[PDB]
């Protein structure tokens, strides 16, 4: 793997809050979108050079936002660009080809999703692309009909800012992480709270009492976001910003929940030092590496998936079957990391931090693993 | 007998004391031992300054003097530190109290091009209009002309040289050679055949290989030791011969047996001459009198001055390209004397007069044998490269406080 | 300017040629010389006029090609730390280079500030007793705070922070798999420091 840190500020040295590759791409060159405090959403073209170093080409600038833009997400088909910010309105952008001097290509707003009261912090798309879910400072997570461009559901059970939302790839749940140290899982059909996960027991108390503490971090975190994520197959749910009391001290960690039960995690990936804030999975199913047949694997399936967990000042690259992460990067940015995003082919991992600069982690051919000949079919509930 | 042993011991002791005293008198000293002694040495006008590097690279044209081996015309490279890099606070020796330390910084001297040459290289000089063209005086009558671009970097597997041009007209070996700085291709050679040969190679065909002498001057009655074109006139050139005579010739004169001007320069053989670059009227001639005579073209009957501080015969005299009042002269006395014209006839303290005349500025006694030939660097002031008979080439520069003060 | 059958001299990318002339081209000069070549009048004394004026000199050969030396600097130097407090460099003069072919000791590259009144250029072989031990310096040698160079991003961070700021030393560990047999154990343990902990 290679790490290429971009020494030129994308958003006028203002903090960069979100990144996302164009999921609809199927070639070698990818499209990336960046959101910043400069009230701009900038689309760039990313490709490896002859030597293997990533190169960034500026494509377009989208200045329709009036305040800081915090979240940018591409639709699964890569056709619709969702941008949310402090103006409480989500803009849906499409390539303006008739169905702005700085722009090589042009984008225009299709839908202006209104219905939020405060800053929008996270957005997640549904697999079919006809439903969207967004989190905001207004203590509500809102589900929208993309086709209608209208609000369809509101979740107001949160007691503080909602700093992360993910959508179940099997179409059964929606997971939200809020600043109240509470993880909420909503049934996609009942439109109510299905699971509430806030506390966790550890070991046995000295007098035999039930020693239970709070799973997640308090408001002391410097990151605006708590972006949990589902597995591309949907088997596991990775929630960052967690606390583990191994002894008399606490350690930052990322909890891993299963579909079998959502009120207790299978395990936690510890991150000593700063707290984890973002989780993003590689969309490529890899063949299982030849390894010792231990119960180390988080889930026993004929394939594996590579994902990345970003803390305030580091990124850890894990896969499914191994316990220890296979990759570690740190000390590349002078301030807190804000977002991470994988490319369509898995060759790029873009990291954006709040110091105004972004960076890329690049993998050569079949470095992450050997892709499956056929991507596994999903057993969606709906 | 014992004379050789005594001379060797004295010269070794003198070299030891000179090496010990060299930090006070020099800013640059580079001693290099060549594979064979060089009878000639001339700085090439090329200086390469690689960007981002604290040094420049100069080139030198040298010969070889092999008793029984294959001789080579040599072009060698010398690395000299840049002026901006001479002030560097890298390390501070707390003991000696200097910003010194031997470290790893060193001057790189290596041979770049070697070309075959039949016989010893008496003198090699390049054409100013084209530094690629180099003329060499052989121990034979012919004069060779090479273009090192048209030759391989490494010499031929066997056989003698393949000269680009062969110049006829002479009948014995010689040492004086000079290109015309105002007429391209006009070459003058002086030999023991008592004649001076002038060639014009500016109209040679592409396949032309042998060029005959355009003009022959027979004014001298002895061995014509040296000849040199005038630096600003395309028709005048000087020559000094063993007949104690210096002749100024005009190429426009039809009488090729009588010079336009003749001067009884010295009391013995006059071996070299050189024109001052900043004065069209002033020239200097080194003699066997251990003297250097200063001549004014406007008044040839009277000698302007006679530098007398050499202990033996003088074979080479060259001016400083960066200062009209600075002159240099070397010879068999293993000493290179640098004289200042501005100090002629100055009141001198009794103890200072013990060392030499006031016009004498510097003495280079780092050579353990006769100085075959020296040359001033045209790009770096006060840098002189001198080659001696004991295959020793020294590229040096005296201390700044000596001349700047 | 191809002379005869030889190609013209080809100046390379970083080549400089010393000037062929050291004085401006005066047109009538040569002709006047002819007159002074024939008159042979002892009126003019060159040495007399030498002491009445400044000697004509020229500087070292500099580069003058169009668009030759154009550079860009993307770094600002920030010095932090007392170090040792060495004396001022300016008062030490040029660094002299003294190298010899017969010396096993490497080349000397450093300043010389020793002062003597007897080691004269007029007499290189002038001994200076008690000024330098007249022995060979080679046989003894025969056996053998912070100046950060910040970029624009680092300069901005330094301005924001202050002297306490330090540059970032990125830490990256390559793809280390449990199947890897020749992988370094140091990276293996560093990555095991983040090993997942399971709950039952």
């Amino acid at each position: 793997m290679k790490v290429i840190t971009c020494e030129i500020a994308w958003h006028n040295k203002e903090p960069v809050y979100s990144l996302d590759f164009q999921h609809g791409t199927a070639g070698r060159i990818h499209r990336l979108a960046s959101a910043g405090v400069d009230t701009n959403v900038r689309i760039w073209k990313v490709e490896k050079g002859p030597d293997g170093k990533a190169i960034v080409e500026f494509l377009s600038n989208l200045a329709r936002h009036t305040k800081a833009v915090n979240v940018v997400r591409f639709s699964p088909t890569g056709e619709i660009l969702a941008s949310g910010g402090d103006d409480a309105v989500i803009l849906l952008w499409k390539v303006n080809d008739n169905k702005a001097q700085l722009n090589k290509e042009n984008w225009t707003v299709v839908k202006t999703l209104r219905g939020h009261l405060e800053d929008v912090y996270d957005i997640c798309w549904a697999t079919d692309g006809n439903l969207m879910a967004s989190a905001s400072v207004d203590n509500t997570a809102i589900i929208w009909d993309v086709s209608k461009g209208q609000k369809i559901s509101i979740f107001n059970e949160h007691k503080s800012y909602v700093q992360g939302v993910t959508w179940d790839p099997l179409g059964q749940y929606v997971a939200t992480l809020s600043c109240d140290r509470v993880l909420r899982v909503y049934s996609i059909q009942k439109k109510r709270v299905a699971f509430n996960v806030s506390k966790m027991l550890s070991g046995i108390g000295a007098e035999g009492e039930a020693r239970s503490y709070r799973m997640f971090h308090d408001d002391s975190m410097k990151s605006f976001f708590r972006r949990l994520s589902f597995t591309p197959d949907g088997s596991l749910l990775l929630t960052p910003a967690g606390c583990v009391e191994s002894g008399e001290n606490v350690m930052n960690t990322t909890y891993v929940f299963s579909r079998k039960n959502l009120k207790r995690p299978i395990a936690h990936l510890p991150c000593p030092g700063k707290a984890t804030l973002a989780v993003r999975c590689c969309p490529v199913y890899f063949e299982l590496r030849p390894v010792v047949e231990t119960g180390v694997e988080l889930m026993s399936l004929p394939y594996r998936l590579v994902f990345a967990v970003a803390s305030e000042d580091s990124v850890l690259l894990y896969d499914t079957q191994q316990s220890f992460p296979f990759g570690y990067v740190s000390n590349i940015h002078y301030h807190t990391l804000s977002d991470i995003s994988w490319s369509s082919d898995g060759a790029f991992l873009a990291i954006s931090s709040t110091d105004g600069y972004c960076s890329f982690v690049t993998f050569e051919k079949d470095e992450l693993g050997i892709p499956l000949k056929e991507k596994p079919v999903l057993n969606m509930r709906t | 007998a014992f004379d050789d042993a005594v001379e060797e011991r004295v010269i070794n002791e003198e070299y030891k004391i000179w090496k010990k005293n060299t930090p006070f008198l020099y800013d640059l000293v580079m001693t290099h031992a060549l594979e064979w002694p060089s009878l000639t040495a001339q700085w090439l006008p090329d200086v390469t300054r690689p960007e981002g590097k604290d040094f420049s690279i100069h080139r030198l044209v040298l010969g070889t003097h092999t008793s029984d081996e294959q001789n080579h015309l040599v072009i060698a490279s010398v690395q000299l530190p840049n002026d901006d890099a001479q002030f560097d606070a890298s390390h501070y020796d707390s003991e000696k109290g200097e910003f010194g330390g031997f470290g790893s910084v060193s001057g790189k001297i290596e041979i770049e091009i070697k070309i075959n040459h039949e016989g010893e290289v008496n003198r090699a000089r390049y054409m100013p209009q084209n530094p690629c063209i180099i003329a060499t005086k052989t121990p034979s009558s012919d004069v060779l002309v090479f273009d090192y671009t048209k030759h391989p970097s490494k010499p031929d597997p066997s056989g003698e040289c393949n000269p680009d041009l062969r110049l006829r007209g002479h009948q014995k070996e010689g040492y004086g050679l000079s290109w015309n700085p105002n007429l391209s291709g006009h070459l003058l050679s002086a030999s023991d055949d008592h004649t001076i040969c002038l060639w014009d190679i500016s109209a040679v065909p592409k396949e032309g290989k042998v060029v005959d002498a355009k003009t022959i001057f027979t004014g001298h009655t002895a061995v014509v030791e040296d000849v040199s074109w005038h630096l600003l006139h395309e028709s005048l050139f000087g020559s000094v011969a063993d007949d104690q005579k210096l002749m100024i010739w005009d190429t426009r004169s039809n009488n090729t047996s009588k010079p336009s001007h003749s001067v009884d320069a010295h009391t013995a053989e006059v071996n070299c001459l050189s024109f001052n670059p900043y004065s069209e009227f002033i020239l200097a001639t080194g003699s066997a009198d251990k003297t250097v005579a200063l001549w004014d073209l406007r008044n040839l009957k009277l000698k302007l001055h006679s530098f007398e501080s050499h202990k033996d015969e003088i074979f080479q005299v060259q001016w400083s390209p960066h200062n009209e009042t600075i002159l240099a002269s070397s010879g068999t006395d293993r000493r290179l004397n640098v004289w200042d014209l501005s100090k002629i006839g100055e009141e001198q303290s009794p103890e200072d007069a013990e060392d030499g005349p006031p016009e004498l500025l510097f003495i280079h006694g780092g050579h353990t044998a006769k100085i075959s030939d020296f040359s001033w660097n045209p790009n770096e002031p006060w840098v002189i490269c001198s080659v001696s008979e004991d295959n020793i080439m020294q590229v040096w520069q005296m201390a700044e406080n000596i001349y700047n003060d | 300017g191809s002379c005869g059958k030889f190609a013209p001299f080809e100046i390379k990318e970083h080549m400089v040629l010393a000037p062929r002339r050291r004085t401006a081209f005066h047109p009538d000069l040569c002709s006047q010389l002819d007159q002074l070549l024939q008159q042979q009048s002892g009126e003019f004394s060159f040495l007399k006029d030498l002491k009445g004026r400044q000697p004509l000199r020229s500087g070292p050969t500099h580069v003058s090609t169009r668009n030759a030396d154009i550079f860009n600097s993307d770094v600002v130097i920030v010095e932090r730390g007392k170090g040792d407090g060495v004396p001022e460099r300016r008062k030490f003069g040029r660094m002299k280079l003294l190298q010899f072919c017969e010396n096993h000791r490497p080349a000397y590259w450093g300043t010389w500030n020793k002062k003597t009144a007897l080691i004269r250029a007029r007499d290189p072989w002038a001994q200076d007793t008690k000024l330098l031990d007249y022995e060979v310096d080679s046989d003894e040698e025969w056996e053998e705070k912070v100046r950060q160079k910040l970029k624009a991003k680092e300069w901005d961070e330094f301005l924001a922070k202050g002297k306490r700021f330090r540059v970032l030393q990125p830490v990256k560990i390559g793809c280390v798999w449990a199947a890897d047999r020749d992988c370094a154990g140091d990276d293996l343990k560093v990555l095991q420091q983040f090993a997942a902990c399971f709950l039952e």
